[PDB]
RNA sequence: CGCAGAUAUCAGGAGGAACACCGGUGGCGAAGGCGGGUCUCUGGGCAGUAACUGACGCUGAGGAGCGAAAGCGUGGGGAGCGAACAGGAUUAGAUACCCUGGUAGUCCACGCCGUAAACGGUGGGUACUAGGUGUGGGUUUCCUUCCUUGGGAUCCGUGCCGUAGCUA
C-alpha cells in the first residue's frame, strides 16, 4: 500500500495524558483494512507562527501511516471535521 | 598558504567558495521537510523571505523543494511569515 | 496505470512467447490495454485534451501495426482481431 | 485620562502625511495632519509639512501626559524620517522603530499606467 | 467623500479574484500556453542496457481534432479593476490622454465562434560541414580526499562570439 505522514495540530485544552488514543480512535478504522504498520509521534505546546483561532500554540503529532488513498482520504475528512483540529496536512513519503 | 585557484600541490579539492557552493547536498542538512524548521530557516533573510540560487549555491532541484517545505512551513506555522 | 505485472499479463497471454516485446501481437494488446484504461479515464475527466492528444498517437501507432501484420500475413492479423474481440 | 507611554502611526504619502498618536491598543488620543496644519493642495507632501504636522501632534500627545513613544510608518514618504527626527526633538523618546508597510501576496488587481 | 461624526486607528466577522520573495536569456509542452499548497487520475520527454520485432519509416491534398484575449447563450457570484456612461479640469473647441464615480465584462460550471505581430516574421524530416563560450538534465574514467561549477569523454536541450560558405 501507500506511505505518508499526517501531521496535525489540536488544542491545548487537551492534555498530552490524552492525546496519543484520540488518535487511535480515528486510526483503528485503517488499522482493521491493511494490517497498517504506524509509527507515530507526540510533540506539542509548541509556539505557532501566527494566531489560529487566539491561539499561540498547538499540539503537533506525526502518524506515519502505510495505507491506501481512498482510507487516508477517509481519515482526513474525520479529522477536519472533528471539532478539536487547527490544521492538518497528508504528505506522500513515496517518490509524489 | 595558497592561492584560491591555481594550487597544484594538493588534490583538485572539494571546496565551496564564493561562486561556488553546494549546500543542501553537500553537507549541513539532515532531511527535507517542513518539520525541520532549524535547517530550513538558515536559507532565509532576515526578514522572511527566500534567498536566491545565485547567492546560496543548490541547483534548481535542491532550490525548489526547499522553497517547498518552507512553503508548507509557513502553511503549518512551523515558521513565520510577515504579519501584524 | 500500467504495470509491470499487467506488462507481465499481456506478455504471457498474446505474447508469443515468454520473452518477446517487440512483436506486433504484444505491442497492440498493451496499447490497447492503455487505450481503453485511458478512455475510461476520459469519461470522467473531459477536459485532458493534453491526454488526448497522447490516446490519438498511441492509436496511430496502433492501426500502423495493425495494417504492417495485414501487410505480413491476413491469418494472422484476423486471428489477431478475433482473439482481442476488437473489429478492424 | 492620561497615559505615560504609547506609540505612533505615521502615515506618508505623495499627497498628504498624517501622524496620529496610540496607546499600543489602538485606541487613539490625538492626531494631526499636513492639511489641517494649513497648507492646502500639493504644497502638503514636502517634508516640512511633515515636520509640522509631526509638531503639532507631539505636542498634543504632551498636553496629555505622553513621554515615550514606538513608532509604525506606513506608506511612500517623502517626510518619514523628517518626522522622527522633529518627533525625538519634540519632546518624546523613541522607543521602537518599524517599517510596517503593507505588502500584498500579488492579491487584488492594481489600476492601469498613466502619462 | 465628510462636517448626521469621515479619513486615521484597533479587535472580530463577511466576502470573491491573484498568489510577493522561490522566479531568471530559467524548466515542461506539438502549439497556444503553464507557477499558493496537499491528494488523486493521466500524458509525453531524456539517459543507461541496448534483451526484443525486423524497414513497419518521412510527408500529407482533402478531412477530423486542438487553439490567446475579446465577444455569444443558461445559471450563480461580483471585492478590486473597468470599456460604455456621468461630472470636474486643461483646451481654439477636447465626444481623448488627467481626476472623481461606475454598468456589462473579467470569475466557476457547461455548450459556441475559430480569429492575433497565433513572430524564431525562418514548414517538416535525415545526414556531412572550424571552435570557443556560459547554463540545464542523466551517464562515467582520471588527481581521487574520493564529501567536489574538480577536470576529462559521450547523449539530449539551451543562449552569446565566431571562420569557411551564403546573402541586395
Amino acid at each position: 500500500m501507500r506511505p505518508y505522514e499526517i501531521m496535525v495540530i489540536l488544542d491545548p485544552t487537551l492534555d498530552e495524558r490524552t492525546v496519543a488514543p484520540s488518535l487511535e480512535t480515528f486510526l483503528n478504522v485503517i488499522r482493521k483494512d491493511g494490517g497498517t504498520v504506524d509509527k507515530v509521534d507526540i510533540w506539542g505546546r509548541r509556539r505557532l507562527a501566527y494566531e489560529i483561532a487566539k491561539h499561540a500554540e498547538g499540539i503537533y503529532a506525526v502518524i506515519d501511516v502505510k495505507a491506501e488513498p481512498a482510507t487516508v482520504s477517509e481519515l482526513d475528512r474525520q479529522l477536519n471535521l472533528n471539532e478539536s483540529v487547527l490544521r492538518t496536512k497528508v504528505l506522500r513519503t513515496d517518490k509524489h | 598558504m595558497m592561492a584560491v585557484k591555481k594550487s597544484r600541490k594538493r588534490t583538485a579539492a572539494t571546496e565551496l567558495k564564493k561562486p561556488r557552493r553546494n549546500q543542501l547536498e553537500a553537507l549541513g542538512v539532515t532531511t527535507i521537510d517542513y518539520k525541520d524548521v532549524a535547517v530550513l530557516r538558515t536559507f532565509l533573510s532576515e526578514r522572511g523571505k527566500i534567498r536566491s540560487r545565485h547567492v546560496t549555491g543548490l541547483t534548481p532541484q535542491q532550490q525548489r523543494q526547499v522553497a517547498t517545505a518552507i512553503k508548507n512551513a509557513r502553511e503549518m506555522a512551523l515558521l513565520p511569515m510577515a504579519g501584524p | 496505470a500500467l504495470t509491470a505485472e499487467q506488462k507481465k499479463e499481456i506478455l504471457g497471454q498474446y505474447g508469443l512467447h515468454d520473452t518477446d516485446t517487440g512483436s506486433p501481437e504484444a505491442q497492440v494488446a498493451l496499447l490497447t490495454k492503455r487505450i481503453q484504461d485511458l478512455t475510461e479515464h476520459l469519461k470522467v475527466h473531459k477536459h485532458d485534451h493534453h491526454s488526448r492528444r497522447g490516446l490519438l498517437l498511441l492509436v496511430g501507432r496502433r492501426r500502423r501495426l495493425l495494417k504492417y501484420v495485414a501487410q505480413v500475413d491476413v491469418a494472422r492479423y484476423r486471428s489477431l482481431i478475433e482473439r482481442l474481440g476488437l473489429r478492424r | 485620562k492620561n497615559v505615560p507611554h504609547g506609540a505612533a502611526h505615521i502615515k506618508s504619502t505623495f499627497n498628504n502625511t498624517i501622524v496620529s498618536i496610540t496607546d499600543p491598543q489602538g485606541n487613539v488620543i490625538a492626531w494631526a495632519s499636513s492639511g489641517h496644519v494649513g497648507f492646502k493642495g500639493s504644497r502638503k507632501s514636502t517634508p516640512f509639512a511633515a515636520q509640522l504636522a509631526a509638531e503639532n501632534a507631539a505636542r498634543k500627545a504632551q498636553e496629555h501626559g505622553v513621554k515615550k513613544v514606538d513608532v509604525f510608518v506606513k506608506g511612500p514618504g517623502s517626510g518619514r524620517e523628517t518626522a522622527i527626527r522633529s518627533l525625538q526633538a519634540a519632546g518624546l523618546e523613541v522607543g521602537t522603530i518599524s517599517d510596517v508597510t503593507p505588502q500584498p501576496h500579488n492579491g487584488c488587481r492594481p489600476p492601469k499606467r498613466r502619462r
